[PDB]
């Protein structure tokens, strides 16, 4: 988190933290009650967004669900649908730290070597976190929904 | 001058290397003592764990020939 | 690392989503965070004075500083408020980040070994710590000390 | 290292000056960093930079 | 080192001069390169699928890549498969040199140690070899199988 | 000490003692039965010297033994003096060694961290330091002085 | 051997084995029983080459084997043509291996150091080598001797 | 590294006794000798090639180890034990004029038996060359400056 | 000179001049006058000394003027006379320095490099040298031949 | 770096000639100022501190580049300047000693002038801190060892301007 | 400034402005109007602040001013109330700017070597500065106070 960061960079300097960095401290202990909400909607309608992000994908890519696509027939289908509820966990942790650290480390760093050994297509994966991205905004109120929709890019980035 | 024998670990967290990194990984070296303080706490900031400290020369609460 | 980071790692483990009883813990940090803050001013501004006085009730006027004592000589006199100041120091991080862990990682790691190596009592520098302690308490002021204590505390037992 | 530290040119001219430090990196208990420094805290650097 | 230089550095510990008998089993390895070249080939070509049958066989599906396990998250599962490639690769190169020596200077040389300060698991990790030797025998076909096998079966040992 | 320092020059440069290094040490050596008289005097002398010392320092310097000054109080004026005997057993150590490396390791390294955290003021602590010099130097004759001297002011520049 | 140059060029870049690379070793062991044969007949005609070119060098070189010169006396002449031998056996490690690192190591690292402390001149010692090469050329058939001939050059150069 | 003057200085700075009438004749003592350890000491210098040559003529070479299969065969090996016979002869002379035996502690006897046993190399072949370094460096010296340089050729045998 | 390393070596250190080399410094200027005598009494007697040495080294050495060896032949044998004349000019210079610094630039660098080039066996070379001390230590007084085998005995350790 | 002996000795290396009478006598008149030298640096190193203050004083402090828009301006400035006055000193010194300039041109005044000109550092008044250094000097070494001690610090304030 | 402060960050990780950062500049600009007001309240006071700051350091310290003192005499006493009008400045500076960075160089680099050049006692330094912060404290409002206390105080941590 936030925290982590300042104490890190004061750290490397060997000093104790600067007034500035204090501020920025106090103000992200602030803002947390308001992520922690914003956190606490998305775990609610979690099986939903999972569910609806799912559906919309296999409808923009019928070939990932074909045979010769990985994710035909039914343990492979699960296992698309768990990646995508693993990847919607990793974004209310990165909303709560106010940093994608969390969510990087975690999913992703070696993200593309992993996924080419299994052979899922990583554009693929990309959709599938935008289609969350699209349910978990309308759940969302609107500037609820731009911090949430920060977090969802940042993913959507990283697998590219 | 008193000198240290130091082995530590540290983990590649940023990013995976294909090259062997074993050595890297891994390491025991001889720190001259003036130079241990800031290694280690290097090695600390980089998240690697010393996994052993022993002063390979000098004597122990020596007033000279430090 | 950070208390909500700390909270993030034990559900990731688990593979939890985050949850309520989860949630209520993170929010009981951010209403400690402003108090803490507060606290890390003060010591940043009073910390030469912090040492001085936490030398002053241990270390000098001692064996240690008198011939034949670990902390005679200049140099190493040096080295012991040199290792005050860190330990001082790494406390404000810890009292911030709401976290032990810091002192693990950067502290508390190699330190008793190096002691050993260099024949530095142990006992002596637990001392220090706790009358560092003290001097803090009463400067942070009863709320903050609470918190301040209980890190120079941990400090005091990875040492021992 | 040799090259990297002092240069090609002077280089050239270091017979075994250093036979010692590189013993100890052969046995593997100095690291090539605590090489590169004892290079860097020599006679040969200070009397040619 | 290599089966060549091996029959020569025990005559020179000797001190012997070259003989028949000697060259006879530099003779022997000379026979068996040809069949080991084309194994090596096969290796290199198919490596990638080597590693995905063999992760399939015993990685994945497991506790290991299930949260809390040692290969769970992005960067350690592909810590694991690049571990996985490095045997595969150091064992084509036995295989072409036709001695175990190779495997011991690089490969099995402080494994051991980085993989208990870790906490990766040994067990699982010589699992995952054996799994890339029984795929590398199908391809590889049956002559170049035994050959590839011992190399296989010296890195398990080790670790 | 002389030799020690020729000698880790020496280790440096993974050579013999050339012959410069090696006539600075006869040198000494030919020294070495007068220092240790120069600094028996001094030892014999060191009661009066710092007393001495003291009193032109507490003169020169009003403010430091005052209700401000680190130096006022028994207790306190007792630790300055405690002080200026440290250094006086410092030099001595100095001259018989021939070089200030004994005196450096003992006194001079963090002399100025420990005096900040102390508050105590190190212009002052040099003042004590010239005022011992010049004791010292009226119980010596002049070349001894002059060699005493040095020693004095290597401390006084130290700080 | 040449496997082994390949294979440790392929370690350094990290890859598998090229396919110019594979068929350089595929010539190799084709190249290797002729190279056998080779190194047969050297070592069937050793004692004469070693006779002979023991015998050009003193020639050539009256100092060695005088008063003051480090061959003279037979302990010592026998020290020196055991050292031709040595070397030539080294050659014909060489021929069979393919490659001069089995020669390098045993004879050519060093090399310099041990004759200095020996006192013996390492130019006589080049001369004695070079005399060896033409024995041995003679023996040898012309493209035999071509092979023969750049082991020869090499431990020339070596020592030199 | 300590010397014989600075060794009486550390043991009076721990008691932090002022410098004693008995502690001066340990120093008026190292003073008589020290004009004799110069005068050795440029000799070793001078001779340091030549003592090194003998003394490997009367143990080392000749023997088993320079044979095939023993420690000191190939050129490398040869060269190696050379160097370290160098080593000691340098770290010798410079314990001579220091009149203590720690300079050979701190370089040269710390890890070298450990080095010594992974490496194979034979410690009683080793301690032998020492030894007959010792006898050699006795005679060119003279006697008075043998006595002196014995004991330190005595302790680097002893802790190896 | 013993200055110019003095100085060298606080510059390294970034200090003013410890008061142990102030001491030498002092040591060294009076030595100064005894070390020039010491120069011109080598410098007059120099053709005489390399003679001799000459003479001394070929019976020592018959190889080095023999068909075969590098010195045989007049022209020869007048450059290895004209290098111990170099050398001895070489130690001459090193006296008045009191270091070997001036004789280390101009004689001892790149010395092994440009022999092997030549071929000239370095171990000969050293031979006339420790040939021309003996004779110059028999024209210097004792203690003036001390100080100038010091200067000697570094040339020969240096080949 | 050189000093008078190697100067010498450098000339007579040169010309490949042997050491002269000639040579030696300004190698003694070197021999004879050594001493007065030794005496002046101990004096210098001791009071180098209150020598830099007394200089500072006497021309850089109480001035417009003290003064807000001035050069030395500012305590980061300050400190430079005080720290580029240490460093003549110190080098001074060694000249001194030396009985050489070199050492001058090698360290200190080799690429000085290009190094103030991009930083903005006003040449003549640094040059006016040297002059005021040495006259500080001049009264702590005493009379012979001022004449010595001059040369160098002139040479410092030429090569500078 | 706070500006530089985040563009710096950012410059580092060569990477644009994060949301989070801008919001906090966007925080920073609605602050700097009550900023500029708590400045300009301090500069009409400037003169009173100084005179009596002055005061009350006399007398903490009478030292300072008697004839041993740095400050004694008239053309001295007003040097060390020009400095503390010097700080008093900067410290306007640094509440405009919302950060230190600007008093910091300004001021509190190179500082101690300035002072010990000067010979001026940096703690009475300190004691001055903490004696204007009690005065501006009493003129500013509470909330007005604390801001301004935080840069006061960081002046003091400079000067220690
Ligand atoms: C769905 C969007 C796409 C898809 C998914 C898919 N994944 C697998 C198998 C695995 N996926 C993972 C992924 C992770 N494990 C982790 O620890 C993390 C980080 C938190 C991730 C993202 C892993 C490791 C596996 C292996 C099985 C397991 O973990 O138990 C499959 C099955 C293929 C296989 O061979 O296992 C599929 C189908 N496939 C698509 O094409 C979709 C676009
Ligand atoms: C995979 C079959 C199993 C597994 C592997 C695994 N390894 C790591 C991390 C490392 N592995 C190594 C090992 C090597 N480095 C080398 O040079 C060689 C020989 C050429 C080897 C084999 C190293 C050094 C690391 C550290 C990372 C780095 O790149 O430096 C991990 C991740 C653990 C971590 O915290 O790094 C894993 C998971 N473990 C399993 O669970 C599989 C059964
Ligand atoms: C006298 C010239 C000045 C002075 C002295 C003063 N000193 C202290 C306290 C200590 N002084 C020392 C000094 C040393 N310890 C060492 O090991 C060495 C090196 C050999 C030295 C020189 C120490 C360690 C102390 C701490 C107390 C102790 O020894 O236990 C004080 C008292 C300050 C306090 O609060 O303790 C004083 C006054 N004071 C001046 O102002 C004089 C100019
Ligand atoms: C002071 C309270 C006590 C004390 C301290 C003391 N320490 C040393 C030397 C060292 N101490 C450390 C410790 C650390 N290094 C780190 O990286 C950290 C974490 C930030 C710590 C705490 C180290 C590495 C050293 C060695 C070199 C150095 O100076 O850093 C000494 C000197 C001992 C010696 O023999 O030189 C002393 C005296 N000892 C006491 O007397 C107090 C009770
Ligand atoms: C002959 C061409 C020249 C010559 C020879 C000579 N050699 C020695 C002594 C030794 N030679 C060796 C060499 C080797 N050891 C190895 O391992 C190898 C590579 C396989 C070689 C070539 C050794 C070890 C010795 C030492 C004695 C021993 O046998 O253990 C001498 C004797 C001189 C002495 O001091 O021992 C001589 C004369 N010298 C000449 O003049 C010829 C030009
Ligand atoms: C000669 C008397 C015997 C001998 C010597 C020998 N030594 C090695 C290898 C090493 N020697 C050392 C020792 C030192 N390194 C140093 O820095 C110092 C202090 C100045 C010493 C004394 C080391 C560290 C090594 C290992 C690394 C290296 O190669 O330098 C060998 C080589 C062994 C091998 O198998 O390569 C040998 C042969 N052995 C004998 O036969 C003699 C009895
Ligand atoms: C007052 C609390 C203390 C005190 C002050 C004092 N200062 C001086 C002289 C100077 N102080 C400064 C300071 C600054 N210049 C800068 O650029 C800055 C930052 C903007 C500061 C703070 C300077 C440069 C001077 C030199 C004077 C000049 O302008 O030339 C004196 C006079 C002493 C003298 O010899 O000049 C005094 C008295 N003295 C104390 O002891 C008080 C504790
Ligand atoms: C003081 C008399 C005058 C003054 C000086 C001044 N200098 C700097 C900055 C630098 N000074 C140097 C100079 C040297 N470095 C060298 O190697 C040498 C030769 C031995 C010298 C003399 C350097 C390189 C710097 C830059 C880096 C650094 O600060 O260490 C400043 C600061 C300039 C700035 O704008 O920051 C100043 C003020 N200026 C005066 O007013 C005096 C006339």
């Amino acid at each position: 988190s936030v925290l982590t960061k300042a104490i890190v960079n004061a750290d490397a300097e060997a000093r104790y933290l600067s007034p500035g960095e204090l501020d920025r401290i106090k103000s992200f202990v602030a803002s947390g009650e308001r992520r922690l909400r914003i956190a606490q909607t998305l775990t609610e309608a979690r099986e939903r967004i999972v569910k609806q992000a799912g559906d919309q994908l296999f409808q923009k890519r019928p070939d990932v669900v074909s045979p010769g696509g990985n994710a035909y027939g039914e343990k492979m289908t699960a296992l698309c649908l768990r990646d995508l509820d693993y990847y919607l966990r990793l974004v209310t942790y990165g909303i709560v730290a106010g940093d994608v650290t969390p969510i990087e480390e975690i999913g992703i760093i070696g993200v593309k070597e992993m996924y080419n050994s299994l052979q899922t297509p990583i554009p693929a994966v990309a959709e599938g976190v935008r289609a969350m991205k699209n349910v978990a905004t309308s759940l969302l109120s609107g500037d609820d929904a731009a911090e949430a929709g920060f977090y969802f890019d940042y993913l959507v980035g990283a697998m590219q | 001058s008193r000198y240290f024998k130091v082995t530590a670990c540290i983990p590649s967290l940023k990013r995976v290397r294909t090259g062997r990194e074993l050595q890297n990984t891994f390491f025991t070296k001889l720190v001259p003592y003036e130079n241990w303080f800031t290694e280690q706490q290097r090695i600390q900031k980089a998240g690697g764990k010393v996994l052993s400290v022993k002063l390979f020369t000098g004597v122990q609460g020596a007033n000279t020939g430090v | 690392q950070d208390a909500i980071t700390a909270v993030i790692n034990n559900y990731d483990v688990q593979g939890k989503y985050l949850d309520g009883a989860a949630l209520d813990k993170l929010k009981a940090y951010f209403t400690t965070g402003a108090v803490r803050v507060r606290a890390a001013a003060v010591i940043s501004s009073n910390a030469t004075t912090i040492i001085k006085e936490a030398a002053a009730k241990a270390l000098i006027y001692s064996d240690l500083t008198r011939p034949g004592g670990n902390m005679y000589t200049t140099r190493r006199y040096a080295a012991c408020i040199r290792d005050m100041d860190y330990f001082l120091r790494y406390a404000t991080y810890a009292m911030l980040a709401g976290d032990p862990s810091i002192l693990d990682e950067r502290v508390l790691n190699g330190l008793k070994e190096t002691y050993n190596s260099l024949g530095v009592p142990i006992a002596a520098t637990v001392g220090g710590i706790q009358a560092m302690k003290e001097v803090v308490g009463g400067l942070v002021g009863p709320d903050a000390a609470k918190e301040a204590s209980i890190y120079f505390d941990y400090l005091s037992s990875g040492l021992s | 290292a040799y090259v990297q530290v002092f240069d090609k040119d002077i280089a050239s001219y270091i017979r075994s000056e250093f036979s010692a430090l590189e013993s100890r990196l052969r046995n593997r208990e100095t690291s090539v960093k605590e090489f590169v420094r004892l290079l860097g805290f020599s006679a040969l650097y200070r009397k040619q930079f």
